Order: structure tokens, then C-alpha cells, then sequence
């Protein structure tokens, strides 16, 4: 649901699924080039420490 | 390899399951995996003192590392409660293990001796109705109730993968509202090919057909001696039977008609692993001729088909897009 | 599986002498030559071959299956018997309570194994001489004891038995954890312990041999399926 | 021929609660109620089989408020009549006059209750009844008379029921003042950790 | 789920060469409040041991017992060396009304209404044998109607 669980994961976990599809990887590729997601990064699970509770 | 929501810092105290010595630079290092089942397993072992010595034999695990938990105890003839010898009174053997390395809903599901029984009280915690266990492909159908379905099903199905892989063998959950709608089905709306087998008339096809004529799909194996005991006689029918073995070589004949042998081209989608002929034939009827052009087409694209299922399309346009991408390696 | 001609030529329709008899052996019994009484081997031979069906069932599901005969005659043989089809056995005397008492027996094995990884994987040697030696004959003990049941981790699936009468003991505790039993059973033997008789001459060694080849044949079947 | 005593003592000594006081403070800071009553309460081994019996009847004779007479006739009552012995003497007790009131909210307490029946309070179908043990009967309405409606206690008693669960077997008028005893109450209706059949027990020694 | 009495504890004594040792017996009874009762008699020097000892005889060598609703299905006598004993089903309300050690073992069994005596000796270990025995003997309407080849309807 958040763009973060995408960036947990990694970009060829999601090529080695069916689920995406060519016009898809496109599309991830147009979103990755602003380079805010997708960029190959690990979190906690959600929260970096700015995204902190409060 | 870490655990679900158990989340903490430096001074907590927990184990951890180790066999994975990989080497690394100015000496070499140890990492370890306290996530899976094997963990869990010795867990018990360590509680319940009956486990250790040869009483309580665990013939399966199949537990959720963050989420619910399944497990097997049954005793060897000791007469003694399997799962009330690791509760009894205020069972203290269940909740420290259920809350040990990672809040897990262990449920204990002791196991019986028939097969039809060995899923049916591994429905814990819930009823069963009766039970659908399809000894041949890998199938089952769970035959209970919409008020327990919830809590036999769970959420992502753990509770299904639990029951199965504590089983062993497949589990599929199903309903049993129409019992009596199935039934007529499968014998109602599946009797469909018997006028191909047996020749019939268009009369007793047509009143036989949109609602099932008669024949025996295969059925000359079973005893046909009761089909005597009804009116008529049936002596000559045997050798249509042959007929059929003949039909069949036309029709295996047909197997191979199917688009003159998939023409002559494209071969890359005919010699793809995991798929048939007649797969072939139904992804190459939405467009596609070459591999790369089914990997080209999406999970939704090949749900048109109702021959392929989403699991099956999403299998082969991965396995095509592997072949596509890895095509330089032999 | 198991013909009749052959069981003949082994030598199991003879049993005991008339006066040694159990009279719960009443129905297994034909009639009595020289004195001497004769199973019935019509009687034995369907109970025989239901006895292996249920074996191989067992095996499919890969069931552990426990050979026992401490006769001294065919203690060669069922160990022989036990190898070939990969299974566990008790050759040499039944150690009272080996399954009622598992948990105890189990640490005999533990050290058993021990012993045998310092005999042999350690390579160490370099030990005085007496100590040496007591420790040699305190693996061999357990050798004899407890070799075939060494591999077998907890409690058999089934018990496989030459004598009913003389493994007592073994029957009893099978009945008591409710393992099922099979057991040969001559005229002189009980069988009320046993879930599957064979009414059978236990004494005569090429009989046993006969008795003990096709079981193995029974699980290694069950195992191949 | 009453219980004049402290009235959390008893609770005390039971291990519950016995609705003893009105429900305004909780028992908890009124008393300790987890330790038993005298110089040793804080030592507690576990009663004999007679005993556990014993501490139940007296449970439910303090509860409603009944002698040990009275208690043992309404029994004998009980295994007279019909259906289940333990039951059937449950309702012979909710049967009570002044139980019936304390159920309605008239009475604070099952004692303010009581009082009330026999200071000439309460009227069963517009006739003065005066005995706390008058075995109210279905149908029978019960009301608090003219003179005694004005009585600022019997406010409070309502206010007190009202925040206290409402019984399925009765139907009351807190501006009318009279309630209507329905039907004599099931077992399901009562509270449940009365073991009724305990008290039984007892009785057939 | 299973509940578990301990019925008694008796001190019992052996004489050696010093003097007396004494030690502890338990009798204790478990059942999950329906069909399954188990008894089990434990012994150690201690009282706590022997008691936990007994607890764990009793959960092993359980014994399954037909049961119509909360009573027996028909009158039983049980017998076990002294202990002779007599028991009765009984209508919803009346109670377990019996005596001592048989008593427990009914409660723990899940029977609720029963009348029963015990004759002969009340030696707390027999009679609860004697107890799970007539527990054991007594059939319900369906097992007698397999005996006899028969439905349930046939029998009443």
C-alpha cells in the first residue's frame, strides 16, 4: 500500500514475479528515475528515525 | 532469517538456531536463523519431558514465525492425552512456548489413525462436517461450515499451509452450502461425455446432454453386474467399449491435428518447459507466436483463458521472461 | 505370498511335544504324530500372509518395525533378516522395560554411541592400558545389546517376534504401549498378548529363516512403495 | 432472627461480593476483600469437601438474607416440587418479597429492601403485604404504596438498579413505582457462580 | 481442561535396622469431565512428589466411560477385593450423592447426578477402583444394541 514496502524491496524480487507486467516495469523505471523509490534501500520494517512516532 | 513482530535492542536475551558458517575477510564469521520450525520443534522438547523420553513423537511442524502455530503430538499407545500431556490443568507447557522467541499462536493439533480422520482433527480449533480427501492429484476440499470457515481459513490461508504441511500431504478448504447443488452437478452438469463413449441417439443425447445422458466415464472397471440388475440388457455394449479405445487413437490422433502439429514456426513457445501442446495452443490463440511474446502478455491477459490459471500464467511468463533474460547462458 | 509346499519342506506344521502344549493353541493345531503335535497349516497360511500384508502396510508408511529373537540358534539370522530390509532388532537378551522404559534406555544408547565415535572417529588412542580395556568391553557389551536398536530414535511402530513364550517380556510391553505384535507362536506359546498370530515351529532354524526372509521381503516392498 | 452484624465481613469470609452494600463505593476500598475476615485472614489452605459445601450455602443464605430454618424448609420445598432441586430453590429464594423489590430497584441493598416490605411500603396486587419471605407469584404486580413514594431512599435505590443490569423476569415503573414479577426466572437469568448443586449436596448428607 | 483430585495421602512406614522410614502414599484421580477417568497412586518420601508422582499415573492408563447426558446409563455394581460398590443414575438436580473417594472419582468423570453406596470396606484405593470398574462394566443403549443386532428403537 506505501511506496516504502516498495523500496524494501528489492527491483529484481519484483522482476522474478509474474505479477508485474512490461508496461509496468516501464512505469517503475519513469518512478525510479526521479530516484525517490525503488532505489535498492532496507528499512526496519516501516519507519526511519525522522518517520518517528510522534 | 529474523522473527515477525518481536522487535527489541542490546540485552535481550533470546536463542537461536546456527549451521550457516560463511567466511569473510580477516577471519571468518557465523550468522544464525532462529525463525524456522526446527527451533520451535526442540521447543517442546525442552518443556514437555515426555517428548525427550520417546512418548509424545512429533510426526510434523508447521508453525508461523511472527504469526499462528500447528504442530503434531501423538502418543504410541501409552493411553495418555497428547496435547494434555504438554497442558493438563492450566496448561503453563503451551503458553511460554506460544510466547518464547516470537509471540506465535502455537495450536497443538494431535493426529488419530485413519487418513480421513488424520485432516479432520486437524481442523483444531474448529468443527468438521464431514470431509472431501482426493487421493490422486494434489487436491483436497475441507467440507465444514461458513462459521468455522473464518477461523479454518485464518487470513492469507495460514491455517490452510499449517493443516497441510502438518499433514503432510494437500489441504483445501472449501464450502458445503450446496451439497445438494454439487452433487447434481457432478452428476448432473459433469455428465456431459458419455454419448463420445457409448453411442446414443440424439433423442436420448438431448435429453441426456444439458442434463447428462448415462455411459460410465471408465466405468467398465467398476462391476457392471449391478447395471443388470436394471432393465434391458447391455451384452454387445463391452465391445463399444473397444470402439471407444479406437476413438480414443482418433482422438490421440486429434492430439496432434491441434493446429497441424502447432504449424511449423515459433518452436521457442512449444519447447517451453511446463507447458502442453494444448497450453501452447490456447496462450498462441490470444496473438502470441514466440516465447518472448508470452512473456510479453501479463497474469490478466492469460486469465482471459480459462484453461490457465493466474498461478499457472504468473508460472510461465516468469519461466519465459527467465528464458528471455537468461538466454545467453546455455 | 509364502507357499505351502515350501513351509512343509522348512518344517513348520511341526510343533512341540503333546504334553508342553498350551490349549489356547487349540484351533491353530491339526492333529499329533508320534506324539508330537502338528499345526495346521491351512489354518496358518492365510494368517501368515494377512500378517505380512499388514507389515508392508506399516512400512509404507514408513513405519519402524523392531525384530526380536534371543534364542541363540537364529540369532544370526534375524540380524541377517533386520539388515537386509534396513530395520532394527534385539538379537541378544531383551533388556526388561527397553520400551516401557525408553527414556532410561535411551541414555545406555547415548553412551553407547558415544563410546563408539571414540573408538573409532577420534583417533586419539593414548590410553592406560587397563582403562583401555574396560572401556572396550563396555562397548562391546553394548554392541550386543543394544546395536540394532542404536539408529532407531524413539519407540517401534511394530514388533516382529520368533517366540511368543520366550519374549514375554517384549510381547507385554508392546501390549502395555499398545505397539502392535507379530508374533510366531508354536503350541506350547500364548496367544493372547499377540495381535498377529503365526501359528509356527520356532525352534527349527531353516523354518525361522523362511519365517524372518519373507517379513524382510514384506518391508522392503512397503519401503519401495 | 436477622443478621445484624458487618456486612462486608461476610463477604469477605465468602470471597466474593455479596451485594451486601448499596453499590455507591466500590467493596474494594470499603474493605479487603480478598482477605479473609479476624487476626487470621492472610493464612488461607485450602477447606475440606464438607466445608467448600457449607461455605457455598451459607453464600447464598447471606446473599437473600435467610436463617438456616427457613433456608433448610425452602430445600425441602425445592425437592418437593418438580424439575431440578438446586434450581427450583434458586427461584423459591428470587421468589422472596423482598428479593422481587431489590430486583425492581426500590431497595439499595436486599436489607433496605426488606426494611422497606416491613415498615408497610410495598403492596402486592394493592394489598399491604408486611413478610419479606411472601413468595411473589407470576403476574403479580408490586408497587410501592402512596405514602411511601415521597421517601428520598427510594430514589436512590432506583438510581442505584438503574446503573445496575436490569433482570429479564420482572418489567418496572420508576416513574409509576410498581413492578410487574413476570414469570419466575430461569437458571440462565442467575448469576452463575452459585453452585447451587453444592448446597444440594448438603442437604442430602 | 482435565481436572484432578487428590483423593488421600497416607504416611506408611517400613522398619530397618535403625528404625522406622517412613514415606508417603497419594491416590489421585483425573478425568476431563466427560467419558475419560484415570486414578493413579503414587509413593515417595515426600508428600509433594509423591502426590505430582500419583498426578502422573493417573494421566497415563485413562479409561472411557459411556455417559447419557449428565448421569449413568443404568444401575451398576462394581466390585474390588473389600470395596463393594452400588451406583444409581439419578435425575438433573440431584447431585453426586455419594461418599469419600467414589465420590471424587464420579465428579471428576463428569457424571453431576448420581446415587451411590458403597458396602463393604471404604479402603479409599478400592473403592475408587471398584468405582472406575462399574464405571468400565456399564454399557450404553447403542454398544448393547451391536451386541444384540439390533437398532436403538428395538431396545428403548
Amino acid at each position: 500500500h506505501y511506496i516504502g514496502d516498495l523500496v524494501q524491496r528489492t527491483e529484481v524480487e519484483l522482476l522474478k514475479t509474474p505479477n508485474l507486467g512490461k508496461k509496468s516495469l516501464t512505469e517503475i523505471k519513469d518512478v525510479l528515475a526521479s530516484r525517490g523509490l525503488s532505489l535498492g534501500m532496507r528499512l526496519e520494517n516501516w519507519p526511519p528515525a525522522s518517520i518517528a512516532d510522534e | 532469517d529474523m522473527l515477525p513482530r518481536e522487535n527489541f535492542r542490546p540485552g535481550d536475551r533470546v536463542r537461536g538456531v546456527l549451521y550457516s558458517v560463511r567466511p569473510e575477510a580477516r577471519g571468518a564469521q557465523l550468522f544464525v536463523t532462529r525463525s524456522k520450525p526446527e527451533m520451535l520443534i526442540e521447543l517442546f522438547r525442552i518443556e514437555v519431558p515426555e517428548i525427550g523420553e520417546e512418548v509424545i513423537e512429533i510426526k510434523a511442524a508447521a508453525r508461523d514465525p511472527g504469526s499462528r502455530a500447528k504442530i503434531a503430538v501423538k502418543t504410541n499407545d501409552k493411553r495418555i492425552d497428547p496435547v494434555g500431556a504438554c497442558v493438563g490443568m492450566r496448561g503453563a507447557r503451551v503458553q511460554a512456548v506460544s510466547t518464547e522467541l516470537g509471540g506465535e499462536r502455537i495450536d497443538i493439533v494431535l493426529w488419530d489413525d485413519n487418513p480421513a480422520q488424520f485432516v479432520i482433527n486437524a481442523m483444531a480449533p474448529a468443527d468438521v462436517a464431514s470431509i472431501v480427501v482426493d487421493e490422486d492429484k494434489h487436491t483436497m476440499d475441507i467440507a465444514v461450515e461458513a462459521g468455522n470457515l473464518a477461523q479454518a481459513i485464518g487470513r492469507n490461508g495460514q491455517n490452510v499451509r499449517l493443516a497441510s504441511q502438518l499433514s503432510g500431504w494437500e489441504l483445501n478448504v472449501m464450502t458445503v452450502d450446496d451439497l445438494q447443488a454439487k452433487h447434481q452437478a457432478e452428476a448432473h452438469a459433469a455428465i456431459d461425455t458419455f454419448t463420445k463413449y457409448l453411442d446414443i441417439d440424439e433423442d436420448f443425447a438431448t435429453v441426456l446432454v444439458e442434463e447428462g445422458f448415462s455411459t460410465l466415464e471408465e466405468l467398465a472397471y467398476v462391476p457392471m453386474k449391478e447395471l443388470l440388475e436394471i432393465e434391458g440388457l447391455d451384452e454387445p455394449t463391452v465391445e463399444a467399449l473397444r470402439e471407444r479405445a479406437k476413438n480414443a487413437l482418433a482422438t490421440i490422433a486429434q492430439a496432434q491435428e491441434e493446429s497441424l502439429g502447432d504449424n511449423k514456426p515459433a518452436d521457442d513457445l512449444l519447447n517451453l518447459e511446463g507447458v502442453d501442446r494444448d497450453l501452447a495452443f490456447k496462450l498462441a490463440a490470444r496473438g502470441v507466436c514466440t516465447l518472448e511474446d508470452l512473456a510479453e502478455q501479463g497474469i490478466d491477459d492469460l486469465a482471459d483463458i480459462e484453461g490457465l490459471t493466474d498461478e499457472k500464467a504468473g508460472a510461465l511468463i516468469m519461466a519465459a521472461r527467465n528464458i528471455c533474460w537468461f538466454g545467453d547462458e546455455a | 505370498t509364502v507357499s505351502m509346499r515350501d513351509m512343509l519342506k522348512a518344517g513348520v506344521h511341526f510343533g512341540h511335544q503333546t504334553r508342553y502344549w498350551n490349549p489356547k493353541m487349540k484351533p491353530f493345531i491339526f492333529g499329533a504324530r508320534n506324539k508330537v503335535h502338528i499345526i495346521n497349516l491351512e489354518k496358518t497360511v492365510p494368517m501368515f500372509n494377512e500378517a505380512l500384508a499388514e507389515l508392508n502396510k506399516i512400512a509404507s508408511r514408513k513405519g519402524k518395525i523392531l525384530f526380536v529373537g534371543t534364542k541363540r540358534a537364529a540369532s544370526e539370522a534375524v540380524k541377517d533378516a533386520a539388515l537386509s530390509c534396513d530395520q532394527f532388532f534385539v538379537n541378544h537378551r531383551w533388556l526388561g522395560g527397553m520400551l516401557t522404559n525408553w527414556k532410561t534406555v535411551r541414555q545406555s544408547i547415548k553412551r553407547l554411541k558415544d563410546l563408539e565415535t571414540q573408538s573409532q572417529d577420534g583417533t586419539f588412542d593414548k590410553l592406560t592400558k587397563k582403562e583401555a580395556l574396560m572401556r572396550t568391553r563396555e562397548l562391546e557389551k553394548l554392541e550386543n545389546s543394544l546395536g540394532g536398536i542404536k539408529d532407531m530414535g524413539g519407540l517401534p511402530d511394530a514388533l516382529f517376534v520368533i517366540d511368543a513364550d520366550h519374549e514375554h517380556i517384549a510381547i507385554k510391553e508392546a501390549n502395555n504401549l499398545g505397539i502392535p505384535v507379530f508374533a510366531i507362536v508354536d503350541t506350547n506359546s500364548d496367544p493372547d498378548g499377540v495381535d498377529f498370530v503365526i501359528p509356527g515351529n520356532d525352534d527349527a532354524i531353516r523354518a525361522v529363516t523362511l519365517y524372518l526372509g519373507a517379513v524382510a521381503a514384506t518391508v522392503r516392498e512397503g519401503r519401495s512403495q | 432472627a436477622r443478621y445484624l452484624g458487618p456486612k462486608l465481613k461476610l463477604s469477605r469470609r465468602e470471597g466474593t461480593d455479596l451485594f451486601l452494600k448499596s453499590g455507591v463505593r466500590a467493596i474494594d476500598t470499603k474493605c479487603k476483600i480478598e482477605q479473609a475476615p479476624g487476626q487470621h485472614g492472610a493464612r488461607k489452605p485450602r477447606l475440606s469437601d464438607y466445608g467448600v459445601q457449607l461455605r457455598e450455602k451459607q453464600k447464598v443464605r447471606r446473599i437473600y438474607g435467610v436463617l438456616e430454618r427457613q433456608f433448610r424448609n425452602y430445600y425441602k420445598e425445592a425437592a418437593r416440587l418438580k424439575g431440578n432441586t438446586g434450581e427450583n430453590l434458586l427461584a423459591l429464594l428470587e421468589g422472596r418479597l423482598d428479593n422481587v423489590v431489590y430486583r425492581m430497584g426500590f431497595g439499595a441493598t436486599r436489607a433496605e429492601a426488606r426494611q422497606l416490605v416491613s415498615h408497610k411500603a410495598i403492596m402486592v396486587n394493592g394489598r399491604v403485604v408486611n413478610i419479606a419471605s411472601y413468595q411473589v407469584s407470576p403476574n403479580d404486580v408490586v408497587s410501592i404504596r402512596e405514602k411511601a413514594k415521597k421517601q428520598s431512599r427510594v430514589k436512590a435505590a432506583l438510581e442505584l438498579a438503574e446503573q445496575r443490569e436490569k433482570p429479564t423476569w420482572l418489567e418496572v415503573d420508576a416513574g409509576k413505582m410498581e413492578g410487574t414479577f413476570k414469570r419466575k426466572p430461569e437458571r440462565s437469568d442467575l448469576s452463575a457462580d452459585i453452585n447451587e448443586h453444592l448446597i444440594v449436596e448438603l442437604y442430602s448428607k | 481442561e482435565l481436572q484432578e483430585k487428590l483423593i488421600a495421602v497416607n504416611r506408611v512406614s517400613k522398619t530397618v535396622k535403625g528404625g522406622r522410614i517412613f514415606s508417603f502414599t497419594a491416590l489421585t484421580v483425573v478425568g476431563d469431565g466427560n467419558g475419560r477417568v484415570g486414578f493413579g497412586y503414587g509413593k515417595a518420601r515426600e508428600v509433594p512428589a509423591a502426590i505430582q508422582k500419583a498426578m502422573e499415573k493417573a494421566r497415563r492408563n485413562m479409561i472411557n466411560v459411556a455417559l447419557n447426558n449428565g448421569t449413568l446409563q443404568h444401575p451398576v455394581k462394581g466390585v474390588h477385593t473389600g470395596s463393594r460398590v452400588f451406583m444409581q443414575p439419578a435425575s438433573e438436580g440431584t447431585g453426586i450423592i455419594a461418599g469419600g473417594a467414589m465420590r471424587a472419582v464420579l465428579e471428576v468423570a463428569g457424571v453431576h447426578n448420581v446415587l451411590a453406596k458403597a458396602y463393604g470396606s471404604t479402603n479409599p484405593i478400592n473403592v475408587v477402583r471398584a468405582t472406575i470398574d462399574g464405571l468400565e462394566n456399564m454399557n450404553s443403549p447403542e454398544m448393547v444394541a451391536a451386541k444384540r443386532g439390533k437398532s436403538v428403537e428395538e431396545i428403548l
